[PDB]
C-alpha cells in the first residue's frame, strides 16, 4: 500500500484529436498530468512546460527530432501555434502504438514515466493494466502551471490529471505490477485496501468512520449594561483648571475604545502606552481619566519624560505609564 | 567556491544552489576556524564526511548579527517569519561568519523584506514587490499613510557586531534510501561473498551474508525489499 | 490637499536659547510630518521624521513631538550653525506638501 | 549614495526641457523618486513623484498636464519632462529619494537630496 | 515512535551518542510497549 | 497525565506546535495507556 | 567579576583555541603541542 | 621565496587626494597581507592585516582589498600625517618577506 | 607591552656583538620572537625568528651561519649573537613579537616593535 499522486481509476480524461482543421490547445497543468497518445504514424513529437510560454520566464521543452531527444529550459519565444512541420540553462540530448506518459513535478524535480503497449483498438482507450516505469528524472524546479503539446504537421491523444489518492499495488513474483485497487474508488475497494487482499470473502467488514463536519461557528460573550462613561468625561460641560486636575476612576464597565478611536473631532489622539487598535481588545482593571485645559504649546508640553511649566509644576507624567493623551 | 564566493544575494531573494553527483568532503569546511557558527541539527558535524546524502541544497544570504539566531528550526523572528523559514525538522547545518571585511562600506545593496510577507512557508524564495501591501485602506500607488512599503534596506556601515553583517550559508540535506548523489571521501574495498561481513552499499549500512541473487531487478530499481519492508537485495554500485 | 501652516514665519533668538516651531495641519495625518533644515544655497537636511524620531547624525538637541494636527519642532539650546529655515512636510497622502517655512535668525 | 542632476539652463517661455538625475550608491529600482523645486528666494514646493516601477506617477497642482516624470531603472536615471514652460516655473529643481531611517517604516519618509539644478524660463538673450 | 528515524543504526549514524541517546530512548519505549501488548495478547489467547 | 492541561484544544490553541508537541505527546501516552488497560480488562473479562 | 584584580592590556591568561580539537570530560591538555591546524610543514608559524 | 612587488615605488600627492598603494604577490597568498606605515627614524606600525582588516586605532581613511596576488592599499583622503613609506608584507609561508616600500610624497 | 633593546654600538669588523631585548607586559615564553634590522637610510630587512620554546630558529640568507638567535624564557629576554660582523651589517636592529588580535587569529601577522639599537661595524677610532 502506497500513497502517491495517481490517476484515479475510471476518471474522465479529455480526448483531443489530430484529424480533419483541428489544433493542440494549451491545457492547464496540475500536481500531475496523464498523457496517453495513440499512434499509427508517430505524429506526436513534443511537450512544453512553462509558466508563461512567452520567453518571459523559463519554459521546459521536450521534442523528439528524428533520432534525438531534446530537453531545454531557456526562455524560448514560442509561436502562438507552436508546431513542427514535416538567460539560458541546462540541455539534454540522446492506432498500433500507445505511448503513455505521466509527467509529474514534485519537490523541485520533474519526473517522466513511459510505456509502449501495442494496441489494435483504434477507437478508444483499451481496457487493461500496464504499469509505467520511470523513464528519466531531471531537477528543473519551475512554478509550472501550463502545458501544451507539439504535433507533426503535414493521432488523437488523451489528457488526465493526477490526484493524491492511496493505492494498493500488487507486485508479482518477478516484480511487474499486475493489479491495483484505488482505495477510494468505491466502498468495495475501501474494503480491499483495509483487508489488504484482492479477494474479499463473504461477510461484513468494518472499514472507515463516519463523521459529521461542524458547519457554522459561534463565538459568544455576555452583553452588559456597564457601558464605559468615557463620553461623559469628554463631554463634561466644565473641566477644572490645569493645576487642579480632576482624577476620575473608571471600573466595572465595558469600554468602547473603538468609538473613541473612530470619532475624529479630537485634534490629537496621541498614544504611547498601547496602540489604539489593541485598546478595545486589551482589558485592564483600573482606568483613570484626567481633565483640564491648557494652551496649544502646553498640549505638546504634557508628555512623558518631558520638562516644562505644565509638565512639571502642576501635572507631571512619568516616562513609564501606558496611556494616551487626547486634546482637542 | 560557494562558501568563499565574492558576493551573496540579499536575504529576501536567497539563491538556492543544488549539489549533486559530486564527492563532497566536509572536513575542509569543519577545519576552518573563520566560521563563527557551525551549528548542525539533523546530523552531528564530525560525522558529515562519513555519511551519504540523496541531495544537498546550498542557500546563501547576508543578515545582520542579531538575526543569525532566528535562522534556526522552529525559531520565530522578524527575518525568520518574513524572509527565510526553516522547517523544524530539517537535517542540515548553519554556517555564519562576519561580512564587515567584504561588505559594510553605507551599504544599501542588501534588502530584507518586512511586513509584505506576513506568514511564510518554509523553503520558498519570495521576491514579489507587492507595491504597498502590508495593511491599509488605500492601495496601488506611491501612497503614504500606513501602507509602508515592504522591501526595506539594511544599512551596513563599519560602525554597525549585533548590527554588523554576517554572511550565512545554510546546507539542507535530503536523506532517503535512494541513489545518493553525494558522498564523503571514502575508498572502496573489494567485495566478499558467502561470509558474515558488515557492509554498507552506497552508504546503506548493515550486517549480513552477501550472496549472489537469481532475482532479476528492473533496470531503474536499485534496492529490493522483503514483505516486512526489510532490505534483502541490493544492486552493487560499482558493478551492476 | 493637506495644508500645513508654520508659525511663526520667522523669529530672532540668541545662542543657547530654547526655540519652538509649530506646524499645524488642515487635517489629522496623525504621525506623518518630516522636519528639515535648509541653508541658503544648499539642499535641505532631514532632522525629524514621524514628527518624533531623530535622524542619524543630527544633534540630540533637535526634537519633534505631537501627532494628529498639532506638532512642534524644538531645539533645546541654539548654536550659531542652527540659524536657518525649517520646513514641515506631510507624507500622509498625496500630493505631498510643505509648510511655508520658518526662518531662525540671530537676535 | 549620489544623485547627479543636470538639464538646466535658459529656456524661452512655452518651450520644453528634460531634467535628469543620475542615481548611484543604492538600489534605485526599489524606491520612489521625487522632484522638489525652489523658486528663487522662495520656499520649497513639491513637484512630482514616481513609483519605483514607474507605473504610478503623481504631480502637483501647478504642473498637471505640462510636466511628465519618467524613469530608467537600467541606467538608474530619473527624468522630468517639463512642457509649456512659463515665468513662474523658474526654480532650482531637486530630485529626491523616499527613504525611511529605522523601523518606524510606517512613516514613509524623505531623505538625501541631489545638489539641485537651476531652470530659468525667460525670453532674454 | 516519535523519533527522527525508525532504523536504529541510522540513529547510531547521523549523530553522536550524547544526543542520539535521547532519540534511541524514544525508540525503546515504543518498541518495549509493543512487546507488552503482544505478549499479553498471547497469554490471553494461550489461555483460550 | 503530567501535562499543562487536560483539554487538547487548549494546548493546541494557546501554543504553536514546536512547544506543544511535547505536551501533546504526554497526553497521547497517558490516554493511549489508559485505553490499553480498558481493552486488556475486557479481554480478561470476556474470557471469564 | 574579576575586573578589580585582573584586566590591567593583561595578556597573562591563555585559552588555547586553534588546534585543541577535542578533550574528554574533566581532562586538562597541558601539552603545548606546537601547532598542527592542517598541513604537512612545521618549524615555522606559517599561514 | 614569495616575492612582493609594490607599484609605484614612490608617489607624490596632495592633502585630500585619494591615493592607491599597490602590492603584487609572486604566488597566491590570497588573503594574508599586512600593511605597515613607516616614517623616517620611527618603527613601523600595523595598519592593515589580513590584507583588508583594519588594525585597532588606525583611522578609517586607510582601506585595503584583494585576494590571490592582486592587492591594493587605498587612502580615501590623504592627510599630512599620512606622508610616509608603506610596505606590504606576506605571511603565507616562511620566510616572511616585505614589499620594497612605497613612499608617499607631497606634490 | 614593552621591548627594551640593548647591546648596540661600534664594533670592529669581523668581531662579535650580542644584542638584548627585554620583554614585559605579556607572556614572553609563549610568543615567537623576531629580529628585524634597518640599515641607515634603507628599507626593512627581516633577520631571524625563534619559536616560543627556542627549538625553532630561522635566519635571513645574508646572516646564515654568522647570526644566532637565542631565548631566555626565565628572564623574558631575547638576544641576537652577531658573529663575523661586516660593513653591510651596520643597521638599526629591532626586536618584535608575533601577535594576533582575536578573530582572524588564524592568519599570523606582525606587531609591536622594540625601540631599536644601533650597531656600526667600522674600523674608525
Ligand atoms: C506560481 O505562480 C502563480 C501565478 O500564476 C502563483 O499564484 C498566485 O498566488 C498568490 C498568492 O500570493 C495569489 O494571490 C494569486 O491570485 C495567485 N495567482 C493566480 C493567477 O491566482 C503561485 O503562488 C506561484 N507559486 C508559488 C509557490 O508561489
Ligand atoms: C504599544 C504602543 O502603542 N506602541 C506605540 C507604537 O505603536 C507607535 O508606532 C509608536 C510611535 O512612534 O509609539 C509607541
Ligand atoms: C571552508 C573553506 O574552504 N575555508 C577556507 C579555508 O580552509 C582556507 O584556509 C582559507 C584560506 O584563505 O580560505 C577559506
Ligand atoms: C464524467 O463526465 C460525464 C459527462 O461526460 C459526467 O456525467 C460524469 O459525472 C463525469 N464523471 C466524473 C467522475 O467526473
Ligand atoms: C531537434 O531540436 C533541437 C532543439 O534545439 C535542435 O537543436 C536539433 O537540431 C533538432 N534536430 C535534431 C535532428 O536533433
Ligand atoms: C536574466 O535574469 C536576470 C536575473 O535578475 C534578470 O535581471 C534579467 O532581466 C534576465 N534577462 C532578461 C532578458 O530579462
Ligand atoms: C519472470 O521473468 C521472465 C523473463 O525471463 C518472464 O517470462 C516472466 O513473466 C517473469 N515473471 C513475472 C511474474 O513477470
Amino acid at each position: 500500500s502506497t500513497q502517491d499522486l495517481f490517476l484515479p481509476f475510471f476518471s474522465n480524461v479529455t480526448w483531443f484529436h489530430a484529424i480533419h482543421r483541428f489544433d493542440n490547445p494549451v491545457l492547464p497543468f496540475n500536481d500531475g498530468v496523464y498523457f496517453a497518445s495513440t499512434e499509427k504514424s508517430n505524429i506526436i513529437r513534443g511537450w512544453i512546460f512553462g509558466t508563461t510560454l512567452d520567453s518571459k520566464t523559463q519554459s521546459l521543452l521536450i521534442v523528439n527530432n528524428a533520432t534525438n531527444v531534446v530537453i531545454k529550459v531557456c526562455e524560448f519565444q514560442f509561436c502562438n501555434d507552436p508546431f513542427l512541420g514535416v538567460n539560458c540553462t541546462f540541455e539534454y540530448v540522446s492506432f498500433k502504438n500507445l505511448r503513455e506518459f505521466v509527467f509529474k513535478n514534485i519537490d523541485g524535480y520533474f519526473k517522466i514515466y513511459s510505456k509502449h503497449t501495442p494496441i489494435n483498438l483504434v477507437r478508444d482507450l483499451p481496457q487493461g493494466f500496464s504499469a509505467l516505469e520511470p523513464l528519466v528524472d531531471l531537477p528543473i524546479g519551475i512554478n509550472i502551471t501550463r502545458f501544451q503539446t507539439l504535433l507533426a504537421l503535414h493521432a488523437a491523444y488523451y489528457v488526465g490529471y493526477l490526484q493524491p489518492r492511496t493505492f494498493l499495488l500488487k507486485y508479482n513474483e518477478n516484480g511487474t505490477i499486475t493489479d491495483a485497487v484505488d482505495c477510494a474508488l468505491d466502498p468495495l475497494s475501501e474494503t480491499k485496501c483495509t483487508l489488504k487482499s484482492f479477494t474479499v470473502e463473504k461477510g461484513i467488514y468494518q472499514t472507515s468512520n463516519f463523521r459529521v463536519q461542524p458547519t457554522e461557528s459561534i463565538v459568544r460573550f455576555p452583553n452588559i449594561t456597564n457601558l464605559c462613561p468615557f463620553g461623559e468625561v469628554f463631554n463634561a460641560t466644565r473641566f477644572a483648571s490645569v493645576y487642579a486636575w480632576n482624577r476620575k476612576r473608571i471600573s466595572n464597565c465595558v469600554a468602547d475604545y473603538s468609538v473613541l478611536y473612530n470619532s475624529a473631532s479630537f485634534s490629537t489622539f496621541k498614544c504611547y502606552g498601547v496602540s489604539p487598535t489593541k485598546l478595545n481588545d486589551l482589558c485592564f482593571t483600573n482606568v483613570y481619566a484626567d481633565s483640564f485645559v491648557i494652551r496649544g504649546d502646553e498640549v505638546r508640553q504634557i508628555a512623558p519624560g518631558q520638562t516644562g511649566k505644565i509638565a512639571d509644576y502642576n501635572y507631571k507624567l512619568p516616562d513609564d505609564f501606558t496611556g494616551c493623551v487626547i486634546a482637542w | 567556491e560557494v562558501f568563499n564566493a565574492t558576493r551573496f544575494a540579499s536575504v529576501y531573494a536567497w539563491n538556492r544552489k543544488r549539489i549533486s553527483n559530486c564527492v563532497a568532503d566536509y572536513s575542509v569546511l569543519y577545519n576552518s576556524a573563520s566560521f563563527s557558527t557551525f551549528k548542525c541539527y539533523g546530523v552531528s558535524p564530525t560525522k558529515l564526511n562519513d555519511l551519504c546524502f540523496t541531495n544537498v541544497y546550498a542557500d546563501s544570504f547576508v543578515i545582520r548579527g542579531d538575526e543569525v539566531r532566528q535562522i534556526a528550526p522552529g525559531q520565530t523572528g522578524k527575518i525568520a517569519d518574513y524572509n527565510y523559514k526553516l522547517p523544524d525538522d530539517f537535517t542540515g547545518c548553519v554556517i555564519a561568519w562576519n561580512s564587515n571585511n567584504l561588505d559594510s562600506k553605507g551599504n544599501y545593496n542588501y534588502l530584507y523584506r518586512l511586513f509584505r510577507k506576513s506568514n511564510l512557508k518554509p523553503f520558498e524564495r519570495d521576491i514579489s514587490t507587492e507595491i504597498y501591501q502590508a495593511g491599509s485602506t488605500p492601495c496601488n500607488g506611491v501612497e503614504g499613510f500606513n501602507c509602508y512599503f515592504p522591501l526595506q534596506s539594511y544599512g551596513f556601515q563599519p560602525t554597525n557586531v549585533g548590527y554588523q553583517p554576517y554572511r550565512v550559508v545554510v546546507l539542507s540535506f535530503e536523506l532517503l534510501h535512494a541513489p545518493a548523489t553525494v558522498c564523503g571521501p571514502k575508498k572502496s574495498t573489494n567485495l566478499v561473498k558467502n561470509k558474515c561481513v558488515n557492509f554498507n552499499f552506497n552508504g546503506l549500512t548493515g550486517t549480513g551474508v552477501l550472496t549472489e541473487s537469481n532475482k532479476k531487478f528492473l533496470p531503474f530499481q536499485q534496492f529490493g525489499r522483503d514483505i516486512a519492508d526489510t532490505t534483502d537485495a541490493v544492486r552493487d554500485p560499482q558493478t551492476l | 490637499d493637506i495644508q500645513l501652516t508654520q508659525s511663526p514665519s520667522s523669529l530672532s533668538a540668541s545662542v543657547g536659547d530654547r526655540v519652538t516651531i509649530t506646524c499645524r495641519a488642515s487635517q489629522s495625518i496623525s504621525s506623518y510630518l518630516n522636519w528639515y533644515q535648509q541653508k541658503p544655497g544648499k539642499a535641505p537636511k532631514l532632522l525629524i521624521y514621524a514628527a518624533s524620531s531623530l535622524q542619524s547624525g543630527v544633534p540630540s538637541r533637535f526634537s519633534g513631538s505631537g501627532s494628529g494636527t498639532d506638532f512642534t519642532l524644538t531645539i533645546s539650546s541654539l548654536q550659531p550653525e542652527d540659524f536657518a529655515t525649517y520646513y514641515c512636510q506631510q507624507s500622509y497622502s498625496t500630493p505631498r506638501t510643505f509648510g511655508q517655512g520658518t526662518k531662525v535668525e540671530i537676535k | 549614495v549620489q544623485l547627479v542632476e543636470s538639464g538646466g539652463g535658459v529656456v524661452q517661455p512655452g518651450r520644453s526641457l528634460r531634467l535628469s538625475c543620475a542615481a548611484s550608491g543604492f538600489t534605485f529600482s526599489i524606491y520612489g523618486m521625487h522632484w522638489v523645486r525652489q523658486a528663487p528666494g522662495k520656499g520649497l514646493e513639491w513637484v512630482a513623484v514616481i513609483s519605483y516601477d514607474g507605473s504610478n506617477k503623481y504631480y502637483a497642482d501647478s504642473v498637471k498636464g505640462r510636466f511628465t516624470i519618467s524613469r530608467d531603472n537600467s541606467k538608474n536615471t530619473l527624468y522630468l519632462q517639463m512642457n509649456s514652460l512659463r515665468a513662474e516655473d523658474t526654480a532650482v529643481y531637486y530630485c529626491a529619494k523616499e527613504g525611511r531611517p529605522s523601523d518606524i517604516v510606517v512613516v514613509v519618509a524623505f531623505d538625501y537630496w541631489g545638489q539641485g539644478t537651476l531652470v530659468t524660463v525667460s525670453s532674454a538673450s | 515512535f516519535g523519533a527522527i528515524s525508525s532504523v536504529l543504526n541510522d540513529i547510531l549514524s547521523r549523530l553522536d551518542p550524547p544526543e542520539a541517546e535521547v532519540q534511541i530512548d524514544r525508540l525503546i519505549t515504543g518498541r518495549l510497549q509493543s512487546l507488552q501488548t503482544y505478549v499479553t495478547q498471547q497469554l490471553i489467547r494461550a489461555a483460550e
